């Protein structure tokens, strides 16, 4: 249930310091964003925002 | 040492201590057995939390 | 005692035979489950009013004019129009059918088939009252409209008020009360909600103009009220609320990448509080 | 006891020939006959307990069985996924209700893997998780 840290991981895989995103195939790289997606709607039913933020009332 | 801590997390999570089910026509020695159990699972389950979250550390 | 007189005024006979229902009600002893015969009385009462308002009804349907409901004149009395009185609302009238509702008291405690019996008669009153609104309220010209949306409200507070006691009720007759003041649809569709009937929110959507822009912008304005995932219970059906919604987080569920990418991006520009986020 | 075993060692005989020659779905008729491995997430515990009494020759191939199973549900899924809409006539919701059983039977598999009193080698379950990752 650490699914901001979920989130993390495109932070991760997109940096220019390790250049992970040239190693992904094109079929990777989408369940990649289908997982972190699945993740972002559990933050959501937490009443958080997508990013697992508190929603500012 | 990723693989092996992964695996031994695997393990780990997918085997959680068991939740007591009371019989429904249980003796008053089965009643008093079933809330020792559950006071034993409640603690068998807490050591059971506090090692994942260190396994998923 | 006499009735000839009491026949130019028998509306009068009505807000007092609701007031001897009462006094006998006092004495009815209906405390709880004890009382039987007591809880016979006052449905006895109830049926006699409702079936009078019936009568009053079908004696608008037995009309003259050929422009006023056409039908039982020189055409086809096979459909009968409005079933409306083309009563003018009552300010004593409307009261003593507001008062019987609230003897909505005995279902509370009271045998199964009786507390239907009369739910169907308080269903089959309450279809006279807002009929008899939706009567006088089409007859309003343009012209002092501003007491004519005035009195808009007082019946949809009204039918907002005759739908939070059938919530309680059974909704086999929801159907029938949302197609009687036909439109209510903010009590039809709470009802489609609470259960597991969205084949109903379809079935009105159906029949009905223009539902899907409807549908729509009423899932929008019930933000966390209807039209959630979550608050029902398996497959498509909880991935369909979050495809109801029209930020990131629901639109990486729906599968809209390119939309997510926007507000995404925008929410990174304002952001000016933290450096990390 | 004995006799049992090996009729059990021919059946997984038939089992690994059918999916040796690609034969996915006969090779997936025989695992779920054979009722060796959860392929429902009610059927885990069940599976574990009846694992007690298995001999040790079928115990050793368990790993591989484990692994040849969680290939044909991810080809199956593969299958279902590179179907793309070219046919006009197949209800949408059929499809999506047999993606939700597949993750299911793949989720009991390491479920079960994972409950087992058996140390499996961790390739093995490295290869469960990953093939489930990618069913994800």
């Amino acid at each position: 249930k650490q699914y901001k840290d979920c989130l993390r991981l495109a932070d991760i895989v997109s940096s220019e310091n390790q250049k992970l995103y040239t190693v992904f195939s094109k079929t990777e790289m989408r369940n990649l964003l289908q997982k972190l997606r699945e993740s972002s709607l559990m933050l959501l039913d937490l009443q958080l925002d997508p990013l697992g933020y508190e929603i500012q009332s | 040492e990723s693989h092996e801590a992964f695996n031994e997390w695997f393990k780990h999570i997918n085997s959680p201590p068991q939740k007591p089910t009371l019989v429904g026509q249980a003796s008053f020695t089965e009643k008093v057995a079933h809330e020792h159990k559950e006071k034993k699972y409640e603690m068998d389950f807490g050591i059971w939390k506090g090692h994942l979250d260190a396994l998923t550390s | 005692t006499a009735a000839d007189v009491y026949f130019r005024e028998v509306s009068q006979m009505e807000i007092i035979f609701e007031c001897l229902v009462d006094k006998e009600e006092a004495d009815l002893e209906s405390t709880s489950i004890d009382s039987v015969e007591w809880a016979n009385i006052v449905v006895n009462v109830n049926t006699i009013l409702k079936d009078m308002l019936h009568v009053a009804c079908q004696y608008r349907q037995s009309k003259n004019s050929l422009y006023k409901n056409e039908s039982g004149i020189q055409e086809p009395e096979h459909v009968p129009w409005t079933a409306s009185s083309g009563t003018a609302g009552i300010r004593s009238v409307v009261t003593r059918q507001h008062g019987i509702i609230l003897k909505v008291y005995p279902q509370a405690d009271s045998g199964l088939r009786t507390i239907l019996i009369e739910q169907l008669a308080a269903l089959l009153n309450y279809l006279l009252d807002d009929y008899v609104t939706q009567l006088k309220s089409i007859d309003k010209l343009a012209n002092e409209e501003r007491y004519n949306i005035l009195e808009m409200e007082y019946a949809q507070k009204r039918s907002e008020l005759l739908s939070p006691l059938l919530i309680l009720g059974q909704y086999a007759w929801a159907s029938n009360l949302a197609e009687k003041y036909c439109d209510f649809d903010i009590l039809v569709q709470i009802c489609e909600m609470t259960d597991n009937q969205s084949r109903l929110q379809r079935y009105m959507t159906l029949f009905a103009e223009q539902n899907f822009s409807d549908f729509l912008f009423r899932w929008y304005l019930e933000k966390g009220k209807r039209g959630k995932l979550l608050s029902q219970p398996s497959q498509h059906g909880q991935l369909a609320a979050f495809l109801q919604a029209h930020s990131w987080l629901h639109e990486l569920n729906s599968q809209e990448f390119e939309k997510a990418h926007r507000t995404l991006q925008t929410l990174a520009n304002m952001e000016t509080r933290y450096f990390c986020k | 006891s004995i006799n049992s075993t090996f009729y059990l060692l021919l059946d997984l005989i038939t089992f690994f020939d059918e999916y040796h020659a690609g034969h996915i779905d006969l090779s997936f008729d025989v695992i779920e006959r054979l009722k060796l491995v959860p392929l429902s997430q009610d059927s885990v515990e069940e599976r574990v307990a009846a694992f007690r009494n298995f001999s040790d020759e079928i115990r050793h191939n368990l790993s591989e069985i484990l692994l040849a199973t969680m290939n044909i549900l991810f080809t199956q899924y593969k299958r279902l996924k590179g179907s793309g809409p070219t046919t006009l006539g197949r209800p949408q919701r059929v499809q999506e209700d047999k993606d939700s059983v597949l993750r299911s039977q793949a989720r009991a598999l390491i479920t079960f893997a994972g409950m087992i009193p058996y140390r499996m080698s961790g390739d093995t379950n490295a290869r469960l998780v990953q093939m489930e990752v990618l069913m994800n």
